[PDB]
């Protein structure tokens, strides 16, 4: 009973994880620190490293060189166990029935990827991995943990300080979309999350406007490192799979409550010295461990704590269960005009699409004598709703580059106004 | 240059 796994070094065995390894820049391959006689205090000073059938020809190694207040605070504060909200479900289970029956108002948790539909590459997936797909050139968000700011730079710089030693700066990658790379095919949601996507859905494949670039991320979060409160853009439930290490989650219910002080704790230029989960009643303590699958609803208020070095990947979508719940999230975005590094691209024009499809499911609702679900025409309702303040003539010029082509709003809106009256009969 | 750590 055996498999086929990389192996490193000259000794051509798999990744150890109790033995300090060192990769030579000419081959780009990891050297055990016993195999090549390169003791772990050694290692820092070395700028340049060649493996000795390098050094032959590519020259002698260079080896001349020549808040934590937050994190306690956070934990030291007692929360919830997550496992008073947050659901266990195995993947097989989790299914589109599963959502309608329970209405996906709470945490998900699945703990095997098994029957998820979840493609992920092996737990035999490094970083180092990372760099060679989706590119080392490609300029990534990195943020500065302890500053709780974030700057572009260089995936191959960024990788660089992933595999150093002595970290003077805790430095993340939580925002970095994938899907235009070649580790795209490496990845792909979990079949759930296809089923309740609208772009997944109801996005046309001739529309020129392209697809929200939200499909795909991959997380490189480094050891003690620490994500603020948040809500996804517009209020996009998300799921997140942690392929190694483990990633704690404190998920906040949003009540219309808890969403106001999140809008102006988050307006608030202090707002990464005052700790948000003092404001709230609940605030559950979810520890997502390796190969589990956390889905998060619309709207939550979460925040991740990583206690060590984790890779997971995460991907936002939106689904007909929280309508309303997503333009309340959108509309806090809105009124928040915070930086749009985060934001999710043409989440007006799926709704616009969204709207054309209710409209077709008003006419086939009356063409097979069937009423539509109560929560669609809410929801439809929601959209017109929407759709009207978005198309003002005081407001159009915001939301006009989110149009998508060939559209008249004023004869959908009417037309979804007229069939939402007939349905509520 | 680039290192793996022990643990
Ligand atoms: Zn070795
Ligand atoms: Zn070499």
């Amino acid at each position: 009973n055996m498999a086929t796994v990389p192996v490193y070094c000259v000794c051509r065995l798999p990744y150890d994880v109790t033995r300090f390894m060192i990769e030579c820049d000419a081959c780009k391959d990891w050297f055990h620190g016993s195999c090549v006689g390169v003791e772990e205090e050694e290692a820092p000073d070395i700028d340049i490293y060649h493996c000795p059938n390098c050094e032959k020809t590519h020259g002698k190694s260079t080896l001349k060189k020549k808040s934590q207040l937050f994190i306690k605070e956070l934990r030291s504060r007692t929360f919830p166990s997550a496992e008073d909200v947050v659901a266990r479900v195995p993947g097989s289970q989790l299914t589109l029935g599963y959502m309608e029956e329970h209405g996906f108002t709470e945490p998900i948790l699945v703990p095997k990827k098994d029957g998820l539909g979840l493609a992920v590459p092996a737990p035999t997936f490094y970083v180092s991995d990372v760099e060679n797909y989706v590119g080392p050139e490609r300029s990534v968000d990195v943020t500065d943990v302890t500053k709780q700011k974030d700057c572009k730079m260089k995936l191959k710089e960024f990788v660089d300080y992933y595999y150093s030693t002595n970290r003077k700066r805790v430095l993340n990658v939580t925002n970095l979309e994938f899907s235009d790379t070649r580790m795209s095919s490496f990845v792909e949601p979990p079949d759930i999350v296809k089923k309740l996507s609208w772009v997944e859905n109801y996005w046309p494949d001739d529309a020129l406007l392209a697809k929200p670039k939200v499909t795909k991320y991959c997380l490189i979060c480094v050891k003690d490192s620490y994500t603020d409160f948040h809500i996804d853009s517009g209020g996009a439930s998300a799921w997140y799979h942690v392929l190694k290490g483990e990633k704690t989650f404190y998920l906040i219910r949003p009540a219309s409550a808890n969403i106001s002080l999140y809008e102006r704790w988050r307006s608030a230029s202090n707002h990464s010295e005052m700790f948000f989960a003092d404001q709230v009643d609940k605030c559950y303590k979810c520890i997502v461990k390796q190969g589990q699958t956390l889905f998060i609803p619309s709207g939550w208020i979460y925040a991740t704590l990583t206690p060590v070095d984790c890779l997971a990947f995460a991907g936002h979508f939106l689904h007909s269960l929280s309508v309303e719940m997503q333009m309340r999230a959108y509309e806090v975005e809105r009124r928040l005009k915070l930086g749009s590094l985060t934001q999710f691209p043409n989440f007006e024009t799926a709704c616009w699409y969204m709207g054309k499809h209710l409209l077709e499911a008003f006419k086939g609702s009356h063409k097979s004598g069937k009423q539509l679900p109560p929560h669609l025409v809410q929801g439809a309702k929601i959209l017109n709703g929407a759709f009207r303040s978005w198309t003002k003539k005081q407001a159009l010029a915001e939301h006009e580059d989110e149009l998508p082509e060939h559209f008249k709003p004023s004869q959908l809106i009417k037309d979804l106004a007229k069939e939402i009256r007939l349905s509520e009969n | 240059a680039r290192t793996k750590q022990t643990a």
